[PDB]
């Protein structure tokens, strides 16, 4: 029995074994209880704005659109403390945790942003941060592990399965199952078993209902489209939630297409895989014919996961979400185009969701349209990844 | 009661809840019974409720029936419960002490009697687990003479007359047993009461932190940790580390 509904439509779930059902269990009821409860509210308004820097500005983006009827706008999540979106929800959970009366936490990463926005959270809030990464993220991302160890976290690789984000997320699942009564798990996206896609998605969704009102003062209406990239959804469900019963406005998602989805080297399960049921949820996933769970694959550690939150393949089920892919090259020539035109360096990440912005005008230039991009994430951090691709490309 | 008052601003000053921890001295004997209080203190408890072993505590569940069982078995008297009380005292100077008592225990060789070893032992205050408001007074005169705080339970049927005579009549802290929460919380405050520990069942962190958010001063674990002591009987060491490991999860819930 659960306090709210598990599901949208077929998709989500509590797919875990018996011993973490009283963990969901208990984190929903806390949940429920500080979404009543102005205190919380209060507490956690204070740290987005005075801590983490909200509300983030609505940049106008002349020098790119020029010579189209395209308005493009990007939300400048990569100004939050942290330098991406996940800062918002990382002090969500910390809050709930505490709450709860619990003084540790658990967190995976791949990229490794999360594990810096858990332990910065941590950091702030009192809390005790360990983070599981898979060994070969862990060796790809050095600048995140030692930043983690500089806010006070511990961080464990992950050598079992394919050492690798899911496997990071299995393991802090098991952590968790022998250590909930003081430790709380802190799931890095809009995924996982219920309640954590409705939870992240709430304290996310101060993203789309800041973009509402900076739209409304700016242009006097609604966008056309908000257009975001999708790794396990939270960014996207974030920026998308406060638009969702304003039928005319679009809501498009950009999973990474990689190498290209011929290739099968990609990231877009929603899109080009399959449902099934792995990390606590029924979503769509990447699996072989016999149903083992694949290795995706993104330019984007970010974006480079072979599920996606349930609530994304509901929207796009019932039509009213649209979800698109952007190659590596698409997304690193959107970074190009967005430092020289611009002067801001985004994530790769978020350069995906621009790329696909970029297509709808190129493609329809005399097409009148309002767009608004969630700039999920700032791209210091993705510099040397595309000066190596650069330089081997000539 | 100075030391609750001390306590209370100090928590306050941090934003921070009270933990308190209940036992009964001597359970289950003289010694361990000091080691496991010396644990609830290094552990993080803000302060203690001890019980003196009563041939007849009426106001206690099987948990603390059982415990009061234990400590007869081990010969534990009061005169010697006021031993423990000096020793316990003389190592932690700042912690507060509370009583929990039964009436007999405090009448039988004089209630002014009584309390002036309270004094002088260093306790802070005293509970008397079946002397009701209506007939407290002789109980709460002698405490105050003797510079102890008399302990009121408001319990979960409380009226408005019981909340003004609970807020008048006692210091230290109001014993809450629980009209919805927030309103015999509210009413006490406004009624100047002692600040509000929620001892209704505490035995969960959680339950710790919700009792701080409702406007409580902190929680009292009236049976939690004697329920420790009765799982591990067969293993002293265990025992303790079982009780640090608790009362450091529970007080770690009062913090902000
Ligand atoms: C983590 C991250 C993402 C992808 O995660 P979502 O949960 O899909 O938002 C996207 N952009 C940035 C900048 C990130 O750090
Ligand atoms: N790999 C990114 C995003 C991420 C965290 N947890 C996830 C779970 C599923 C999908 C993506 C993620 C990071 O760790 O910063
Ligand atoms: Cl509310
Ligand atoms: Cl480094
Ligand atoms: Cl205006
Ligand atoms: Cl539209
Ligand atoms: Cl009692
Ligand atoms: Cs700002
Ligand atoms: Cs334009
Ligand atoms: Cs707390
Ligand atoms: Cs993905
Ligand atoms: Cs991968
Ligand atoms: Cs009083």
């Amino acid at each position: 029995t659960t306090l709210l509904n598990p599901y949208f439509g077929e998709f989500g779930g509590m797919y875990v074994p018996q011993i973490l059902m009283p963990a969901l269990n208990q984190l929903e009821e806390a949940f429920v209880s500080a979404q009543k409860d102005p205190e919380f509210q209060a507490q956690f308004a204070d740290l987005l704005k005075n801590y983490a820097g909200r509300p983030t500005a609505l940049t106008k983006c002349q020098n790119i659109t020029a010579g189209t009827r395209t308005t493009l706008y990007l939300k400048r999540e990569d100004l939050l403390h942290g330098g991406a979106h996940k800062t918002n929800q990382v002090l969500g959970q910390a809050l709930l945790a505490k709450r709860m009366g619990k003084s540790e936490i658990i967190a995976e990463t791949g990229a490794g942003q999360h594990g810096v926005a858990s332990a910065l959270a941590s950091a702030l809030l009192g809390l005790k941060c360990r983070i599981y990464m898979g060994a070969k993220d862990v060796e790809r991302q050095s600048p995140n592990v030692f930043r983690m160890r500089l806010m006070g976290a511990e961080v464990i690789p992950v050598h079992s399965g394919s050492a690798t984000l899911k496997d990071a997320c299995n393991e802090a699942l098991r952590d968790w199952s022998g250590s909930y009564e003081t430790a709380h798990y802190m799931l890095g996206t809009a995924a996982g078993p219920h309640p954590y896609p409705t939870i992240v998605r709430e304290f996310q969704r101060m993203i789309g209902e800041e973009t509402k009102a900076q739209i409304l003062d700016k242009e006097g209406r609604l966008p056309d489209a908000v257009i975001a990239c999708v790794g396990g959804g939270s960014n996207a469900i974030g920026m998308f939630a406060d638009f969702i019963n304003d039928t005319s406005v679009g809501l498009i998602g950009v999973e990474p297409g990689g190498h290209g989805i011929e290739t099968g080297e990609h990231g877009a399960p929603l899109k080009h895989g399959r449902v099934g049921i792995y990390f606590g949820m029924k979503a769509p996933m990447m699996q072989t014919a016999d149903g083992q769970i694949e290795e995706s694959y993104s330019i984007s550690a970010g974006l480079d996961f072979p599920s996606v939150g349930p609530q994304h393949a509901y929207l796009n089920s019932i039509g009213r979400a649209d979800y698109v892919s952007i190659t590596d090259d698409e997304a690193l020539e959107a970074f190009k185009t967005l430092c020289r035109h611009e002067g801001i360096i985004p994530a790769l990440e978020s350069s995906h969701a621009l790329a696909h912005a970029l297509k709808m005008m190129r493609e329809q230039p005399e097409k009148e349209q309002l767009l608004v991009v969630n700039l999920s994430g700032r791209g210091d951090k993705d510099i040397f990844t595309v000066h190596d691709i650069l330089k081997a490309r000539g | 009661m100075e030391r609750y008052e001390n306590l209370f601003a100090q928590l306050n000053d941090r934003r921070e809840g009270a933990f308190v921890p209940f036992v009964t001295l001597g359970d289950p004997g003289i010694e361990q019974s000091l080691k496991i209080i010396d644990t609830l203190i290094d552990a993080g408890a803000d302060a203690l409720e001890l019980g003196v072993p009563f041939s007849d505590p009426l106001a206690d569940g099987p948990t603390i029936q059982n415990a009061n069982l234990r400590a007869f078995a081990a010969g534990v008297t009061p005169a010697q419960c006021f031993e423990m009380l000096a020793l316990i005292r003389e190592k932690h100077p700042t912690i507060p002490i509370g009583l929990l008592m039964y009436a007999n225990l405090v009448f039988n060789n004089g209630i002014d009697a009584f309390y002036a070893r309270c004094e002088q032992v260093g306790v802070d205050s005293v509970l008397v687990a079946d002397v009701p408001v209506e007939e407290s007074a002789p109980f709460r005169q002698a405490a105050l003479r003797h510079n102890i705080a008399p302990i009121f339970i408001c319990p979960p049927n409380a009226d408005d007359d019981l909340l003004r005579q609970v807020a008048s009549y006692g210091r230290g802290y109001t014993y809450l047993l629980s009209l919805p929460l927030h309103h015999l919380i509210e009413k006490l405050k406004e009624y100047h009461a002692a600040p509000a520990l929620q001892g209704f069942g505490i035995s969960s962190p959680e339950q710790v932190s919700a009792a701080v958010r409702a406007g409580a001063a902190g929680a009292i674990s009236g049976s939690a940790i004697v329920k420790i002591i009765e799982k591990n009987l067969a293993s002293p060491k265990q025992m303790l580390a079982e009780l640090r490991s608790f009362v450091s999860a529970m007080k770690a819930a009062s913090r902000a």
